[PDB]
């Protein structure tokens, strides 16, 4: 596989399978290598055991550890058995990282790679009164029960509700209103993170739900650029078995289409069928997928060398 | 004031809250509109995921901001 795989220390799977995912998100990892730990107190360090889990998933010829890094959560080894959501985690963990990387060369990394914003429109049915509102995400929610694809759920996503009934809007002076409501993506990130919303109320929804390794978003922008289409390249599929179950991520790292497995300390070679088609489910199925924006995919997917770990990172993990 | 959150249908329905309001009175408010029992809320805002103990407030959450409601997949 020529790709090094990381050890179940118990329930790991689903941080193994993000550590993978945001392992080959090269930009970051070239960003989280430029980090200024000085040696900190490794225990306390999260930067700094991720430092080190990415240096050795890029070096050893031997599956990796992850108990430093459990141990920098401040968690007891019991914690390594519980099992856990894998965008719970991804939430958490990058965003320790990003106010890790303020004041640092490295701030605004995190944001750059991930942040897009969105915006929603409310009009009133029967008064003349208008909102917006604008919000950052570094993730979206798509909704799946009912939809046979991802093109379905973006058009879900961004159609207009009524707010009516029990759920009409605070026009203001107006008093409660009927309300049309209306989302649209003003940008969409380098790196897209979709997290497939397979439960209902936990049932957890297995239908068949069907993704692409090609994604024209244009449609669901506010206003299209012709400098940037909005075509997103598939990178990654973290996929979920069971109801507690396991964790694996199907990766093509390079963008090139070329994929393998990564089964906590096994990776395999695969075929695009496997680890696309074999997914849609209908146990086994994707929860989260990680798509890369065409235009970005130089820069995010750059090649990682010894060049990029600086060297007092070297000494301090060599004599460690 | 007002403000949204969307369900796991992915509908957006209105709740009425307090910038004192803590996230376990916010889950609560949820769990009251849409059944949802609190030990399995995950809500997310501008991709951070709010914490029990800290309030509205501290995110700068205000009328017209939205939540998005989630669960778990354990693994």
């Amino acid at each position: 596989t020529g790709y090094v795989g990381l050890k179940n220390q118990g329930a790991t799977c689903y941080m193994n399978s993000l550590l993978q995912t945001l392992f080959f998100t090269n930009q970051l990892r070239k960003a989280v290598y430029m980090m200024p730990t000085e040696g900190d107190d490794s225990s306390k360090s999260v930067p700094l055991a991720l430092q080190r889990v990415f240096y050795e998933l890029q070096h050893s010829d031997k599956p990796v550890g992850t108990k430093k890094l459990t141990k920098s959560f401040g968690w007891e080894t019991l914690d390594s058995f519980m099992q856990h959501d894998v965008q719970e985690l991804c939430r958490v963990l990058l965003d320790n990282v990003e106010n890790k990387m303020k004041g640092t060369c490295v701030e605004g990394t995190i944001p750059k790679l991930f942040r897009g914003k969105m915006v929603s429109y409310i009009q009133c049915k029967e008064v003349d009164y208008r909102s917006d509102r604008r919000e950052d995400y570094y993730d979206i929610q798509l909704s799946i029960k009912g939809k046979k694809n991802i093109f379905e759920s973006f058009v879900d996503y961004v159609a207009v509700e009524q707010l009516d009934g029990d759920n009409k809007y605070d026009a203001g002076e107006h008093g409660l209103q009927e309300a049309e409501k209306g989302v649209k993506f003003l940008t969409l990130p380098p790196v897209l993170h979709l997290q497939l919303m397979r439960f209902m109320y936990n049932i957890k929804i297995n239908d068949r739900f069907e993704f692409p390794e090609q994604l024209p978003l244009d449609e669901f922008l506010q206003k299209t650029d012709p400098k940037d289409p909005a075509n997103y390249i598939l990178h990654a599929v973290l996929v979920h078995s069971g109801d507690g179950g396991h964790y694996v991520v199907y990766l093509n790292p390079k963008g090139d289409g070329k994929w393998c497995k990564f089964d906590d300390d096994v990776v395999s070679r695969c075929t695009k069928e496997e680890a696309i088609e074999h997914n849609y489910g209908g146990c086994t199925n994707a929860y989260m997928l990680v798509y890369i924006r065409e235009s970005k995919l130089s820069e995010v997917l750059q090649a990682v060398t010894d060049h990029d770990i600086p060297q007092q990172l070297v000494e301090r993990l060599q004599e460690e | 004031m007002q403000i949204f959150v969307k369900t796991l249908t992915g509908k957006t329905i209105t709740l009425e809250v307090e910038p004192s309001d803590t996230i376990e009175n916010v889950k609560a408010k949820i769990q009251d509109k849409e059944g949802i029992p609190p030990d399995q809320q995950r809500l997310i805002f501008a991709g951070k995921q709010l914490e029990d103990g800290r309030t509205l407030s501290d995110y700068n959450i205000q009328k017209e901001s939205t939540l998005h409601l989630v669960l778990r997949l354990r693994g």
